[PDB]
RNA sequence: AGGGGAUCGAAGACGAUCAGAUACCGUCGUAGUCUUAACCAUAAACUAUGCCGAUUAGGGAUCGGACGGCGUUUAUUUUUGACCCGUUCGGCACCUUACGAUAAAUCAAAAUGUUUGGGCUCCUGGGGGAGUAUGGUCGCAAGGCUGAAACUUAAAGAAAUUG
């Protein structure tokens, strides 16, 4: 049966870092997201609109 | 009287009509609340409704329209075919908007449903089969005026008119002398003498 | 072998926007939509078209409850006047040999108003 | 009322039920008024002045708005044998 | 069996009030009822009453006039000091400005804010705001 | 950003600014649908989130989460509001949420705790709510203490303009969403309770929306 | 929980009554708690009624049908298909299934 | 311990199914299933809902008693019996609704409780170890009543929602 009895060595599968190395999933990080997204944004634009 | 004065009366003429009509035979099955607006109980069967008790709750529901400054703020409900065509023609003779066959519920509290209307009255001809109508009622402070037989819910029901309510001329005759006695408050009719020139029959439904 | 909302709610706008600028005819109707429309195919333009004259071939015999226009208010409004002049429910007593029959419990009623004058006949109510 | 040298500093004072007299609380969607018009002698409605009454939600959600109004109207002097306490 | 009738007869008002009625019938009657009455009627938080009678107990019939809240009663006959009444109004009471505790003393079943002026304590019987 | 088209009749009435105050419209207890009508009666309110709260809802295609935030609003002298909205996406469901919230406010009583001596400061009556396994209670207290209760409970409080009071809870106090909402109903019931000093019989007034007539 | 408000037995008032056997399994169950049938069959089907009544022993006659009245536990009743599992509402309703009289 | 012992039927013997089948399916069959004279005192002994008393919403059915009434029915008849309409007292239950309650399922009580006190008795304090060990007491025995500790553990559990 191909899926319970894995045949590779369990190798740092840390959903916690994971997190870390994709996004946090937590409410108040993706706020400070939006900011910084909102920042990154605007600058982009000018350089084109210049 | 203090208020009423002596010209408020049911007077020979009208009665002969309105029980005519078969109005004073409705509803076995008595309600408690209604048991105010009923003389006897007749003998093995149907209960009767006292005639006398409708003329004064008729005008004083007619004092209830005749308050508004434009009467296009009274809305006048009806579901069953019975009594579609009546309330049309009231809202021909008077001003108000009308509402027959469905209600489309959220007109009184969606604000981007096309059929969307804020009136501050409501009358109603059947509180058991509009109970869709009187239920939106509760949501923005509207009071309610409804004609009830004597088998019918009385939850925010503020006026009740004690009728037929189920047959076939008794509801059309209780809308015509209802719209007559508001013009006779407004300038319309002019005097409380002079007779109104439509005759009752109009009010009623055709087959096909 | 059945048509989509897309055709139906544009035929059903033309018809009530532009109700007296076309007629049962199928090209005359073929035509006008090409005019009055922006339509990007003929064989979507050719089946607005057809479903109008359809529509429009059953209105001619009584009113649809789809359709809502300004002229059918008052070309209807002007037919439901018709009165009887007879007036059926008037006082019967007066038009025919018998007069109005009624209850003794009724009959008490009126006495209490007093309204006893007017004449009608009193049947008592037997057990069944 | 409070009042801490006369006047007072309450932000607005409530309305009350005609037939309960409960206090008719804010966002309280469901209670209505009344208004009367008051007839001339000769059967004419004259503008301007009229008289106001008041019921709330407790009281409409049972259905007894019917009898609490013939009460109110009939010791006004509004109506004649509608209403007995038997 | 009946074992209080002061609270059989606070218990049937307390119902009227929240149910919105304007009467209430009391079916046994006693000094200690119809003299708690009074203290509410000399503040207006009750109507007229009236009593009836027979050879029996004695019904009573009062009409409830409204602007009446909770008033309840505590069954075992307390003792209170002079000085442990502020322990007292600060258990049971909405606010300090209005509201009242009723005693009994050998004055004569009277309430406070008299109590305190007349230097006069007993037991506790009940209390109505 | 720009002029605001009033859909309603109450909206199109206060626009034109024939009506003096919010208090009225209280008084009158009219449904407010529009939160133009609320920012323009009551200007300088401040707002704060509480948390939002993530939820791994559902299966069979992995889970499909949304966001649930919580805010409330007020202005210290008096009027306080509280509303919840989910959404897909935090920046959308805030927003949304500050609307609902606005619709919300309502005004609260303040009275004095023993003598009154000019600004009341505590509640006048002690007053209770629950919204599901928890209870809160509030009573009056002398100047000089503070608000004594917990950290979220607490916050509500100066929103609403309370400067004396005591506080307690029961039940399962870590639902902040019941926790709150409990809070908000026990404030609302201050007016509903018919102290001795509202007795005396007032008049009867027409509503606004029928003295007179609309603009087109 | 409770699923039925009578426990699906309708019994109230008294201590119990003295059970039954199945008709199907044999199995004994409590004469409330038992689904009755009442049948009342023909001899045999129409189409033998025609052989039979060609060769009529006396005059013009019909066989007398027979009577029958079944009881089952649950467990076969709802094997055999005599009931079957209902909805959450459609639970509590009492009334017999409506039969049609014209059959489309 | 006697009497009685038709029918079913623990234990048990055979026949099948099954890889095995000390069972589910079949043929017999002992104690027992019945009764007389004495023991045992436990059951999902369930409405999983202690007893007395007061107040609170509408309805139609149903059992027993009493009362009032126009009729019908067949009686050595008439009163009475029996059928119909209505009122009332006391029970086994049900339907709609929530002003009320609860976490919810639901409830005319599981209501009248943060605005907390009508009167009285019994029982429980996270899950296991454990209804175990020891002591006492009742019983011919099986057993009943009363009833711990050492030690171990971060969850066990209730109602409802989506798959
Ligand atoms: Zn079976």
């Amino acid at each position: 049966g191909d899926r319970h009895p894995t045949r590779s060595a369990p190798r740092s599968n840390s959903e916690k870092q994971a997190s870390q190395g994709w996004g946090a999933t937590e409410g108040e990080a993706e706020l400070k997201d939006e900011q910084a997204a909102e920042e990154i944004a605007q600058t982009e634009k000018k350089e084109a609109a210049e | 009287p203090a208020n009423l004065p002596s010209i408020f009366n049911p007077t020979s003429a009208d009665i002969e009509q309105l029980l005519a009509a078969q109005c004073h035979i409705g509803s076995k099955n008595l309600n408690v609340h209604m048991q105010p607006y009923v003389w006897k109980t007749r003998a093995d069967g149907v209960n009767i409704i006292n005639l006398g008790k409708t003329w004064e709750k008729l005008v004083l529901a007619a004092r209830i329209i005749v308050a508004i400054d434009n009467p296009s703020d009274v809305c006048v409900i009806s579901s069953r075919p019975f009594g579609q065509r009546a309330v049309l023609k009231f809202a021909a003779h008077t001003g108000a908007q009308a509402i027959a066959g469905r209600f489309t519920p959220g007109s009184f509290t969606n604000y981007i449903t096309r059929s969307f209307k804020e009136p501050r009255l409501i009358v109603v001809t059947d509180p058991r089969t509009d109970a869709q109508a009187i239920k939106e009622a509760s949501y923005v402070n509207i009071p309610v005026i409804a004609l009830c037989d004597t088998d019918s819910p009385l939850e925010y029901v503020d006026v009740a008119i004690p009728t037929n309510n189920k047959g076939r001329h008794s509801v059309g005759l209780i809308w015509w002398m209802l719209a007559r006695e508001v013009l006779r408050l407004r300038g319309t009719i002019y005097n409380r003498e002079t007779p109104w020139d439509v005759m009752p029959d109009l009010y009623f439904y055709r087959d096909p | 072998r059945v048509r989509t909302k897309t055709v139906k709610k544009s035929a059903k706008v033309i018809i009530e926007k532009y109700y007296p600028r076309l007629t049962l005819d199928f090209e005359t109707n073929k035509r006008v939509c090409d005019e009055i429309a922006v339509i990007s195919s003929k064989r979507l333009r050719n089946k607005i078209a057809g479903y109008t004259t359809h529509l429009m071939k059953r209105i001619q015999r009584g009113p649809v409850r789809g359709i809502s226009f300004k002229l059918q208010e008052e070309e209807r409004e002007r037919k439901d006047q018709y009165v009887p002049e007879v007036s059926a429910l008037d006082f019967h007593q007066n038009s025919e040999t018998g007069m109005l029959d009624i209850d003794q419990e009724t009959k008490d009623l009126l006495k209490h108003l007093g309204f006893d004058s007017i004449p009608v006949n009193v049947i008592p109510v037997t057990q069944s | 009322m409070e009042n801490d040298r006369g006047e007072i500093v309450d932000l607005y004072v409530p309305r009350k039920c005609s037939a309960t007299g409960r206090i008719i609380k804010a966002k309280d969607h469901g209670s209505c008024q009344i208004t009367i018009a008051k007839v001339d002698e000769n059967g004419r409605a004259i503008q301007g002045e009229n008289i106001i009454y008041a019921f709330s939600g407790f009281v409409r959600a049972m259905g007894e708005s019917d009898d609490a109004l013939n009460r109110l109207a009939q010791r006004d002097g509004l109506l004649k044998n509608v209403w007995s306490a038997q | 069996v009946r074992t209080s009738v002061l609270h059989d007869a606070l218990n049937s008002i307390n119902n009227a009030e929240k149910m919105g009625k304007r009467q209430v019938m009391i079916r046994p009657s006693s000094k200690v009822i119809v003299k708690f009455l009074q203290v509410m009627q000399r503040h207006g938080y009750i109507g007229e009453f009236e009593e009836v009678d027979n050879h029996r107990s004695g019904k009573i019939v009062v009409q409830l006039n409204g602007r009446l809240n909770k008033c309840g009663v505590i069954s075992p006959r307390y003792n209170v000091r002079l000085a442990e009444l502020e322990k007292w109004v600060t258990k049971l009471l909405p606010a300090r400005q209005f509201g009242y505790v009723i005693l009994t003393t050998s004055a004569g079943i009277m309430d406070h804010e008299e109590a305190r002026r007349k230097h006069v304590a007993g037991k506790i019987i009940g209390f109505f705001y | 950003e720009k002029e605001w088209q009033p859909v309603t009749k109450l909206g199109r009435l206060v626009k034109a600014g024939k009506i003096k105050s919010m208090e009225e419209i209280y008084l009158h207890s009219l449904p407010i649908k529009e939160y133009q009508i609320v920012d323009y009666f009551l200007p300088k309110l401040k707002d704060e989130v509480m948390k939002i709260k993530p939820v791994q809802k559902q299966t069979r295609a992995g889970q499909r989460t949304r966001f649930k935030a919580i805010v409330l609003i007020g202005d210290s002298d008096g009027h306080v509001g509280l509303g919840i909205k989910t959404s897909k996406e935090v920046a959308t469901a805030i927003r949304a949420a500050i609307i609902i919230a606005k619709l919300s406010v309502i005004p609260v009583r303040r009275g004095y705790w023993g003598a009154n001596l000019g600004r009341p400061h505590s509640l006048p009556v002690k007053q209770s709510g629950k919204c599901g396994s928890v209870t809160v209670r509030l009573i009056p207290a002398p100047r000089g203490t503070s608000l004594v209760a917990s950290p979220a409970v607490k916050r509500l409080l100066q929103l609403a303009g309370i400067e004396d009071a005591y506080t307690s809870s029961s039940g399962s106090t870590k639902t902040l969403e019941n926790t709150l909402k409990a809070t908000f109903a026990a404030v609302a019931n201050t007016y509903g309770f018919l102290t001795p000093n509202l007795w005396k019989e007032t008049k009867l007034i027409r509503s606004p929306l029928e003295e007179y007539a609309d603009t087109l | 929980v409770k699923k039925r408000k009578n426990n699906g037995r309708n019994k109230k008032g008294r201590g119990h009554v003295k059970p039954i056997r199945c008709s199907n399994c044999a199995r004994c169950t409590p004469k409330d708690k038992a689904i009755k049938r009442f049948t009342i069959r023909n001899m045999v089907e129409s189409a033998a009624i025609r052989d039979i009544s060609d060769a009529s022993v006396f005059a013009e006659y019909t066989v007398p049908k027979m009577y029958l009245k079944l009881q089952y536990c649950v467990s076969c009743a709802i094997h055999g298909k005599i009931v079957r599992v209902r909805s959450r509402e459609g639970r509590r309703n009492r009334a017999p299934p409506p039969r049609v009289r014209y059959n489309k």
